[PDB]
């Protein structure tokens, strides 16, 4: 059952997918959930996108992650095209090409944080951390909620640097426990990918 | 057209 969410469009850009989920019984949705199977969002003639906080759940769910044109080209045809051939490419950060969405569909056996422990520590700024501990939790991670509660399996410290007020501060998760402390785009490239990234281009230094 | 709040995006950062 299609279940749709939408992703970087304008208000007249919502109101024709409205008209087209209305014609074609599809179910859209403001907030994106598990039931949700599609994702739309709006990219160039390229198929590339923005990262937005839905383009990462979407493919951390393994949803269609789709262009908006799949939308206004079946509006043109009349008849509702197949989905294969308007999965986004990819991302204006990460790549044009990387077909990030298509290999998470492709590998849901196997999902890139396998077998990780990853705990949020201190401040976060433009996403909900209960988000992206979901995002963590959609790619096969555990969540601990605090430093002491980790438990043969990894464990990883994601920070986000540009939210602490007292910058000193994020060198000194070392002191706590002896876990590896990255930056918060090593998640958010991970999944854009859907490939774990090597922590060393995300390592924060640690204090002796 | 009018005010109409936008979701965020995640740009290149350190």
């Amino acid at each position: 059952r299609m279940s749709m969410v939408v992703s970087g469009l304008t208000p007249e850009e919502f109101m024709l997918v409205y008209k087209f989920a209305r014609k074609h019984h599809i179910t859209l949705t403001n907030l994106i959930t598990e039931e949700t199977t599609h994702v739309v969002m709006k990219t160039d003639a390229e198929f590339v996108c923005e990262r937005t906080l839905k383009y990462f759940l979407g493919i951390a769910g393994g949803k269609w992650v789709v262009s908006y044109f799949w939308v206004t080209q079946s509006i043109k045809e009349r008849k509702m095209l197949n989905e294969h051939d308007f999965e986004v490419r990819g991302d204006v950060v990460n790549g044009r090409n990387h077909q990030g969405p298509k290999r998470a569909r492709e590998s849901q056996d196997r999902k890139i944080f396998r077998g990780l422990e990853i705990c949020c520590y201190g401040p976060f700024t433009n996403m909900p951390t209960d988000q992206l501990e979901w995002m963590v939790q959609l790619c096969g991670a555990s969540v601990v909620k605090e430093l002491s509660s980790f438990t043969g399996v990894h464990p990883i410290v994601v920070v986000q640097p540009d939210a602490w007020t007292e910058d000193n501060g994020f060198h000194a998760i070392g002191q706590m426990c002896e876990a590896p402390v990255v930056t918060r785009e090593w998640v958010l490239d991970s999944v854009a990918l859907y490939q774990c990234q090597e922590l060393d281009t995300y390592l924060i230094p640690q204090i002796p | 057209g009018a005010a109409y709040d936008i979701s965020q995006v995640f740009p290149f950062a350190k």
